[PDB]
């Protein structure tokens, strides 16, 4: 029996990975390539890890008080930051909050389909969204790219900026003169990725 | 090629070792990722300069 | 057009023409010269007025 | 090679007309192309799988 | 049919990525270098990228190459390129797929 595939799920594997296995065993004369391949679905985490929030903690506070914000991350990075009030999503039924779907709109980059398995080598392999080059009397152009498609003061808008976060940053600002939740939202960039 | 932190690069990024033996480039180069204070209009003081 | 150098690109404030038609207006974006990689993005131009207390109809 | 060709019944020359050596490839040996999609008969010869 | 390999790649290149493409060879026992180089379609006269991979039993006959193609060395125009060949070279096979 064989080693098992013990590895450690490193962070360029979210939101998902695909494993495909596969050997040439030589017959007794003729070579056949032997493959099965399994979708992997990863937890959704970030590489920064950034967390964002604010120092002076409150269930509400008063409108124009002066806040101070805290950003840290595992290592530096850009954030941008922006704040909306909550009414506004309210204007519009079923509106959306613009970063929805992130992880599965990267996931339409992903070339595979189904979540694995596959009638032939060649069609675990295509499946799998790779293409091979062997003597091992096996081919990919048996497939196509078919349309596989299976299921696995009184603003209305503030604080939109851009800052850097060397791996710690302290803000200091005031708050509007509205009444209402805001929701402030931010995305950390860094050659590590978004989050 | 890569410009420092604090740059970015401009043009082509690409060089290719050509048959002559010497590097073609990209006519790129390295622009440093600021601002400036621009010409305004009677130099006007800037405090954290 | 704006130029990249950071990953975020704050493009220039787009002032609402001056007569629009009201509805649902499109931005699409693409790498200028060399990619296809559209992006796509929709938002509703109306006369409105923010409402003042949410009704959920279940 | 023949020197002289044996002529009018006389001897033909005795003997291998080679010899061989081991040697250490300075080339390697090719491989096999598969079928693909054809399908491969025992001997390796490949036909269509109509 | 002892002697045999696979390289497996991505379904489709795509332009300015860098991929990684690998290699594993069955029946050999003698270490050999192999190339693997994506170059123009159908001319194959200019070369994109090239990776020199080696193989031996240090490797468990097993390596990859990370190849990519430049944007700009693309000839472009009003017909960008549809296609390109991915080809392996060595001592013992030479093959190329569009």
């Amino acid at each position: 029996s064989y080693q098992s595939i013990n590895i450690p799920v490193t962070q360029n594997m979210v939101p998902s990975s695909r494993l495909l296995v596969y050997y040439i065993v030589t017959g007794e004369q003729t070579a056949e390539l032997v493959s099965d391949s399994v979708w992997l679905n990863i937890e959704e985490k970030c590489g920064n890890q950034l967390q964002v929030h604010l120092s002076p903690d409150a269930d509400a506070y008063s409108p124009g008080q002066t806040v101070s914000l805290n950003m840290a991350t595992g290592m530096d990075s850009w954030v941008a930051l922006a704040a909306v009030d909550s009414a506004v999503y309210g204007v519009q039924r079923g509106a959306k909050k613009p970063l929805e779907r992130v992880f599965q709109f990267l996931e339409k980059s992903d070339l595979g389909c189904g979540a694995g398995g596959g009638l032939n080598n060649a069609n675990v392999f295509h499946l799998a969204g790779l293409t091979f080059l062997t003597n091992a009397n096996a081919d990919d152009s048996q497939e196509n790219d078919e349309p596989c498609k299976e299921i696995l003061y009184f603003p209305e808008s503030w604080l939109w900026e851009v800052h850097l976060v060397p791996r710690r940053k302290q803000l200091q600002f005031a708050l509007p003169d509205s009444l209402t939740t805001w929701e402030i939202q931010g995305v950390g960039i860094s050659n590590t990725g978004i989050c | 090629y890569t410009c420092n932190e604090g740059y970015s690069l401009i043009g082509n990024p690409v060089a290719r070792c050509g048959e002559d033996l010497r590097w073609l480039v990209g006519e790129m180069h390295c622009q440093k990722i600021a601002c400036v204070l621009p010409v305004l209009m009677d130099g006007i003081q800037s405090h954290p300069q | 057009e704006e130029i990249d150098h950071i990953g975020i690109i704050s493009f220039p404030d787009f002032k609402i023409p001056s007569n629009p038609r009201y509805g649902m207006w499109t931005i699409k974006a693409k790498y200028k010269e060399d990619f296809s990689t559209t992006g796509t993005a929709y938002f509703e131009v109306k006369e409105y007025v923010l409402p003042h207390f949410s009704v959920s109809i279940e | 090679s023949v020197a002289v060709y044996g002529q009018y019944g006389g001897q033909p020359c005795v003997g291998n007309a080679f010899e061989t050596q081991s040697c250490e490839p300075t080339r390697g040996c090719p491989t096999e192309e598969g079928c693909g999609e054809r399908f491969r008969c025992f001997s390796g010869q490949c036909i269509s799988k109509s | 049919q002892e002697q045999t390999y696979v390289i497996s790649a991505p379904k489709i290149f795509r332009v300015g990525a860098s991929e990684n493409i690998v290699i594993q060879v069955y029946g050999y026992t003698e270490a050999f270098d192999a190339t693997i180089s994506i170059k123009s379609y159908p001319d194959k006269k200019f070369s994109y990228s090239s990776g020199h991979v080696h193989l031996s039993s240090e490797n468990k006959f097993q390596n990859s190459a990370i190849l990519t193609i430049q944007p700009k060395q693309l000839p472009g125009g009003q017909n960008p390129v549809s296609y390109v060949y991915l080809e392996v070279v060595s001592k013992h096979f030479s093959k190329s797929k569009r």
